[PDB]
């Protein structure tokens, strides 16, 4: 039994460990999220303004989209918990073979 | 328990609602929410055009 | 002279930025196109060239002046937008530094 | 029509940013309030189980 | 961990520091703007009154 | 701009700077606590087993 | 077993954590984490030109 | 967070706010755009001929 | 034109030169609360070791 | 002169000098923590096979 307690603190431990990491990588994708709806913004901005935005502004627009672009790639990089890039999009993916996740 | 307790998401909250409250003033101030920053740079060039 | 921003834990992990702005760059062609393109801003063909000719050359006929001030004025514009796109990157950047270093 | 035009990219609706700066403020102290609050519990804490 | 935040918080800094250059610039830049109107309308009035 | 840059090299969080007086306060009182009962464990040693 | 027991590192950190206490008074009172000490000399030395 | 805060892009906007009533008040006292200053001295001389 | 030169030494940015009447005493009154704090801290260390 | 192209003056590796120095203090105090436990269960087994 005191080994059941031993393994179950440890296991307690390894659990909080667990909270903060997924809180990391939430927190992570609530500011990714923030990004998107700024986004969004930019697409009805995007929009053109119907076609009223010319070419040079949508320029200007896209150094903004694109800036957020290297903004939400900086959060799915940046995001390394204990190392561990949690946010790439490739390393826990189950993909034909489930050994790749 | 009782040592690493700040409120910390509270206290990020601090300076991004002091800095809203700034944009806020910022254009109250101006009376328009064309700021000198290039936030809807855009816009801005668009109306400076 | 890259002007990178330092920003993730890991080194490199930066934010590239430029700048190429100045009163001698107004309708930057490539660059200053002789008296035009970057040096009606700065020489002001405005002394007699104007009353020399008004319309007809271009290169004194207020066309190309007034283009130059136009697309100076688009270049200050695109070039705050490259850095208001800049500042945007670093609003989010700090809201991820608070938030995943909370 | 132009100044038309470009107030609108350059119009305030002052009711509402008003409003906003007014509300970012109250939120702004609301969370000074979490964060002396945040400082209250932990002393609590320690000199309850000190 | 605490190495990345480290190095984070001195991140934060230099994003600040960002900040504050870029919008400095900017302003800058929007005051040389503030003179190219001006000079627009030197152009108009560089129009010679037409001649 | 540059009293704002100026600034944020010489910004303070006070929330967190106050927080952080208070908790290096909180801690030091806690060590301090600490010192005390190191000094009450080896009396009870001693008269104990004296 | 009791003649050198006085939970010697705590003593250690006492004076550190007074010293804590101290940095952060000092940046309080001044309002300002700039502080005389030459610790980020850089920062100072940068707000200072 | 507390002690650089004066609004000072602000405080810059009023005295040029107070300086563009200024300038107002001046021509709405002679009744006339025309300004001592040489702020469109071309038109000035052009008029002054 | 010479009494608009010498209000220009003269000159107040009244708004600046309140704000920062206020931000003097600002600082005077947390100063204040630093050294009342500064008092607290040692009586704490006798008293908690004492 | 250089921050990120070259990796041996372009920050990368001496970011990696510093990130790895601490992995081996870190190893290091691994090491010398699993001996310190080694010497916790020994003078433990001496106290008891000793008595």
């Amino acid at each position: 039994m005191r080994g059941q307690i031993r393994g179950l603190e440890m296991a307690s431990k390894n659990s909080q460990d667990g909270i903060s990491l997924i809180q990391t990588a939430e927190g992570a994708l609530t500011e990714t999220h923030a990004i998107l709806q700024r986004v969004r913004e930019l697409v009805v901005q995007a929009g053109n303004t119907g076609t009223q935005d010319k070419a040079t502004d949508l320029q200007s627009i896209q150094d903004e989209i694109s800036a957020l672009t290297d903004e939400i790639d900086g959060i799915s990089n940046r995001t390394e918990f204990n190392g561990k890039k949690l946010l790439d999009g490739t390393y826990k993916v189950d993909t034909a073979t489930p050994a790749n996740q | 328990i009782n040592h690493n307790i700040a409120a910390l998401n509270t206290l990020n909250r601090l300076p991004s609602n002091n800095s809203a409250s700034q944009k806020n003033m910022e254009k109250l101030s101006s009376g328009l929410r064309i700021n000198r920053a290039g936030d809807d740079a855009a816009g801005l060039a668009i109306s400076e055009k | 002279k890259n002007l990178v921003f330092q920003i993730g834990a890991n080194a490199t992990q930066q934010i590239s930025v430029n700048i190429e702005d100045m009163g001698a760059d107004a309708l930057g062609i490539k660059e200053a196109d002789g008296s035009i393109a970057a040096l009606h801003s700065v020489n002001d063909l405005d002394v007699t060239k104007f009353a020399d000719n008004a319309a007809d050359c271009a290169d004194i006929g207020f066309d190309a002046q007034l283009k130059v001030v136009d697309e100076a004025i688009n270049q200050v514009s695109s070039q705050r937008a490259k850095l208001g796109a800049v500042q945007n990157r670093l609003e989010h950047t700090i809201n991820n530094l608070s938030a995943s270093g909370e | 029509n132009l100044t038309a035009a470009e107030s609108r990219i350059r119009d305030v609706d002052m009711a509402k940013e008003m409003s906003e700066f007014t509300k970012n403020n109250i939120l702004s102290q609301a969370s000074q309030a979490m964060l002396a609050q945040a400082n209250q519990q932990p002393q609590n804490v320690l000199q309850l189980l000190r």
